[PDB]
């Protein structure tokens, strides 16, 4: 009955190949819905990682993209889950 | 494969057996079975960790510490134990569910006779025809007993029975024969045995 | 218990088979085995639990299927003359275990069966020679000339079984040369008191189960069918 | 190279 | 280095309809080379690592007969539980598997794992030695028994110190590239707002500490990139701002750098 943590991060460090990601871990039952969003709405077409089980027995799992950074616009992930009271999504600020 | 050794043995009354497992591959279990002829393999001892397993017996079965041979034993031996014996090993180091059994060595077990008069008598026919047979029994348990050597013959082997009723043991073996006609005052000559009572008719 | 169906039988080289063995209670890990005199016990296929095929060291001429626990067959697209043997299906509960064994499931393949015929049975009554050196009992009952190795015989005192003092030969042994395909033939003695034989009003009749074809198989020669079939001989006492 | 074989909980 | 091999499970009831669903991916010192999946469109297993691809197809499906018989398990176990929980059976219940074993830079066997879990709490496990396993609390304790009526416990001893092991080296020889190499992490550090951190870049293998200290601290799980390296960040609370150390030290390092400025 753990839910998870997530952040937001990029794959390497204003326009080149790099690639958004999302990471959630420490959450429990598996299965969740974690959306990839910009400009205020999702984006289409992400691969995904696969499920894996922990020390904590606590699953985690990555999505990402191949992206290129714009200053004007900042892109966030919608997560939700059973654990959940909301959709949370936490805002990408290019310094975490 | 999982071998085993001796071919097929042949102690007497009173006598202690030996028996032997050997593998290729690496195991931790090892488990004797043993089946009498017509039936299923039966399990009798079961090793887990190198050392010994002294129970059911009578017996006593060893885990060889280079976990790739067994030995077991039986000490003061019966004829209530004839059978077919077998080592099993469940590998293991292959990686599989397989349950490897081995050759398996046949036991076999003569009884002594307490006072084997031995002879040949004979016998004929509820067809009543001109068809004979001449039985060979009570004789010591060392005999043997050839087989011909004549076309037309059929020798049996041994055989053991009891009547419990009287603790009286007898070795048992036949032999008949027709066409042509040949007697039975000559039809074991070849085997090896001591001297009898053939009775003339 | 697990139960082997059918316990023997005969067929002829082309002709599928299907031998099921039952299941109590609730065990999962259950295979197939080989046996013959020689090489003794070997193991064919195996699954462990439900819906896992797993070959194992001898396959070829065998294929094998269970979707739910409480049966498991192997079933056979070509019956050849190697897979002639005894077959046994032993059961537990997970990978390992010690294994429960069946009855003993023996199936015999032949090229044709024109060979398949009946043992013929005669008994053969006590010499008093025996009786006048060492007072004592001994009927021999016989079978001359079948095909193959599928028969059991018994003896009979005053209409029911006995077992005291009776042996059996416990090998078929063969008449004539050619090796592996022939007639066989067996022997028994059945050794009783000395004053139970001069009875003239005892049973003693040697019956013999053989084992062989059924009537859903069509017959060539007109000579009878074999099938399966008692064959007994019976004897009285004289004094 | 995994297990080949499986136990029943 | 240490290296090491391993494959998680992860089995879900599903009573709705449902999917009975089963992931199977495993890790060599935490890096991708296998996968199953049961709503995919393959039920087979694929590759993931440019490594595993060389061996024989029958590997592959010396491999996919397995991860079958793994998944079909799994279905009972699931079916078995709720005998203990006399539960619903209009819940998604969730049962993972661990089995693994270790090898010390000595490439010979040293430790062994084998775990099962159910919520995400500890089930049924075997410990350090091989006679003997974990029991959680009286429903994973029954299964006990009959690994130990049965023995069936008693062989993973076979396979783990003898089967596994081989097997890493099957895959460690021909993954020298991108299995056995030691990245050593990058390191910048920077400030704001006043809080410093300093980060560390691109590494591998995954286990890494830094920290800080004296002349209320916030960091984050490693997190993957995607390269089969990896990340971390330590964010410290510091004006006058010459403040702490950053202590990194992990195998790819000739030792420790420190680097407040």
């Amino acid at each position: 009955q753990r839910t998870p943590k997530i952040q937001v991060y990029s794959r390497h460090p204003n326009g080149k190949s790099n690639f958004l990601n999302c990471y959630v871990s420490g959450f429990h039952p598996s299965d969740i819905e974690v959306d990839l969003l910009k400009n205020g709405e999702r984006i289409e077409k992400v691969e995904h990682s696969d499920l894996s089980f922990s020390k904590d027995w606590s699953f985690y799992l990555l999505y990402y993209t191949e992206f290129t950074p714009t200053e004007k616009d900042e892109y966030a992930c919608r997560v939700n889950h059973v654990t959940l009271s909301q959709p949370k999504i936490v805002k990408w600020d290019r310094d975490m | 494969q999982l071998n085993q050794s001796p071919q097929s043995m042949f102690i007497q009354e009173g006598e202690d057996v030996s028996m032997n497992c050997t593998s290729s591959s690496i195991f931790n279990t090892w488990l004797w079975y043993k089946q009498e002829p017509g039936e299923g393999p039966v399990l009798l001892i079961a090793l887990y960790k190198a050392g010994e397993l002294t129970s059911n017996g009578r017996l006593t079965a060893q885990f060889g510490i280079t976990r790739k041979d067994s030995f077991l034993n039986i000490s003061a031996s019966i004829p209530s134990d004839v059978g077919i014996y077998f080592c099993a090993g469940p590998g293991g180091s292959s990686n599989t569910g397989k349950l490897i059994f081995g050759q398996g060595t046949t036991l076999q077990v003569k009884p002594d006779i307490q006072n084997p008069d031995p002879a040949v008598y004979q016998l004929r026919d509820s067809k009543s025809s001109d068809k004979s047979v001449c039985l060979f029994t009570d004789f010591d348990s060392q005999t043997n007993v050839s087989q011909s050597k004549d076309s037309d013959v059929y020798i049996t082997d041994k055989c053991v029975l009891d009547m419990r009723s009287m603790d009286f043991k007898s070795n048992s073996a036949v032999a008949w024969s027709n066409k042509s006609d040949f007697a039975c005052a000559n039809a074991f000559n070849n085997s090896i045995i001591p001297e009898d009572t053939f009775f003339p008719s | 218990q697990v139960t082997q169906n059918p316990r023997y039988l005969i067929t002829v080289t082309g002709k599928e088979l299907t031998v099921t063995c039952s299941q109590n209670m609730n065990h999962e890990y259950m295979s197939w085995y080989r046996q013959d005199p020689g090489l003794g016990l070997r193991q064919i296929y195996y699954s462990m639990n439900v819906e896992v095929t797993d070959k194992g060291d001898v396959p070829e001429g065998y294929k094998v299927s269970r979707k739910e626990k409480r049966n498991f067959p192997l079933i056979l697209e070509s019956p050849s003359p190697n897979q002639t043997s005894l077959y046994f299906c032993a059961s537990s509960l997970i990978y390992p275990g010690e294994l429960f064994f069946g009855e003993g499931s023996r199936l015999t393949v032949l090229e044709d069966l024109k060979n398949v015929f009946p043992p013929e049975v005669a008994v053969f009554e006590p010499s008093e020679a025996e009786i006048s050196h060492t007072q004592k009992a001994t009927l021999v009952c016989l079978a001359t000339g079948f095909y193959p190795d599928h028969v059991e015989l018994s003896w009979w005192v005053n209409g029911k079984e006995v077992h005291s003092g009776v042996c059996t030969d416990p090998q078929p042994l063969k008449e004539q040369p050619a090796l592996n395909d022939s007639r066989y033939a067996l022997s028994s003695r059945l050794r009783v008191s000395a004053t139970f034989w001069q009875n003239p009003r005892n049973h003693f009749r040697c019956q013999v189960q053989f084992y062989g074809l059924s009537e859903n198989d069509e017959w060539t020669q007109d000579r009878a069918k074999p099938v399966t079939q008692i064959v007994s001989a019976e004897a009285w006492g004289r004094a | 190279g995994i297990l080949g074989f499986v136990f029943t909980l | 280095g240490s290296h090491s091999m391993r494959y998680f499970f992860t089995s879900v009831s599903r009573p709705g309809r449902g999917e009975p669903r089963f992931i199977a991916v495993g890790y060599v010192d935490d890096t991708q080379f296998v996968r199953f999946d049961s709503d995919a469109a393959s039920q087979r297993m694929e590759p993931r690592a440019p490594w595993i691809e060389q061996e024989g197809p029958e590997y592959w499906d010396g491999e996919t007969r397995k991860v079958k018989a793994h998944s079909q398990t799994h279905r009972v176990d699931l079916g078995t539980l709720r005998g203990y929980y006399n539960q619903s059976e209009a819940g998604s219940h969730t049962v993972q598997r661990m089995y693994g074993c270790d090898v010390g830079s000595d490439w010979r066997f040293l430790r062994g794992y084998h775990q099962y879990a159910y919520d995400g709490k500890d089930y049924i496990a075997l410990k350090e030695d091989l006679r003997s396993w974990t029991a959680a609390d009286m429903a994973a304790q029954t299964t006990k028994h009959k690994w130990e009526a049965a023995h069936v416990a008693e062989q993973l001893r076979a396979y783990l110190e003898g089967t596994c092991v081989e097997w890493l080296r099957r895959y460690l020889e021909n993954g020298k590239e991108t299995l056995q190499r030691t990245d050593a992490p990058k390191t910048h550090m920077t400030h704001h707002a006043a809080t410093l951190r300093c980060w560390a870049l691109s590494f591998y293998p995954a286990e890494i500490t830094l920290t800080w200290q004296r002349d209320d601290t916030e960091l984050v799980e490693t997190r993957p990139a995607g390269d089969g390296t990896f990340q971390k960040w330590a964010a410290v609370v510091v004006g006058q701002e010459q403040r702490y150390t950053c202590h990194v030290q992990h195998e790819g390092l000739p030792k420790p750098l420190t680097l407040r400025w």
